[PDB]
């Protein structure tokens, strides 16, 4: 069964891609690093599953994302902290939570229209046997 | 600090 670490090796180099071009949008930078404790000294006492896009290709390379579904788990949970953080009060605030939805869309839509339906099948069939 | 960043 090389054909199931094929089919895991091949869904990791698609997610590298993804996250990669998220990474190099400007737009997403502010989810790039995780969120600077000294600059915003409240973060953590809201959010208690902090997540960026640097956790992200480390997670990919430590073969924890088996499905899509995982890692959009982990996008989403993205967007949500930073839906559930910034109030939606300042421009500032309304600018970075229309930028983590953007980041959600813009992941969901690469993934909709590159991935396979078939293949993505394949790696959900994959973890249920396991 | 309160919520909101910068």
């Amino acid at each position: 069964s090389m054909q199931e670490e094929d089919t895991f090796r091949e869904l990791r180099i698609f997610l590298r891609n993804v996250t990669h071009r998220l990474a190099i949008d400007k737009r997403f930078r502010v989810f790039t690093k995780p969120v600077d404790p000294d600059e915003v000294p409240d973060y953590v006492t809201v959010i208690k599953q902090p997540m960026d896009l640097s956790s992200v290709i480390s997670k990919i390379d430590l073969h924890k994302y088996l499905t899509v579904k995982d890692y959009l788990r982990d996008i989403d949970l993205i967007c949500s902290n930073a839906l559930e953080y910034n109030p939606d009060r300042d421009p500032g605030d309304r600018l970075i939570r229309h930028r983590a939805c953007a980041l959600r869309d813009t992941a969901y839509a690469i993934i909709k229209e590159e991935l396979d339906e078939d293949f993505e099948q394949l790696c959900e069939e994959i973890q249920e046997s396991r | 600090s309160g919520r909101g960043k910068g």
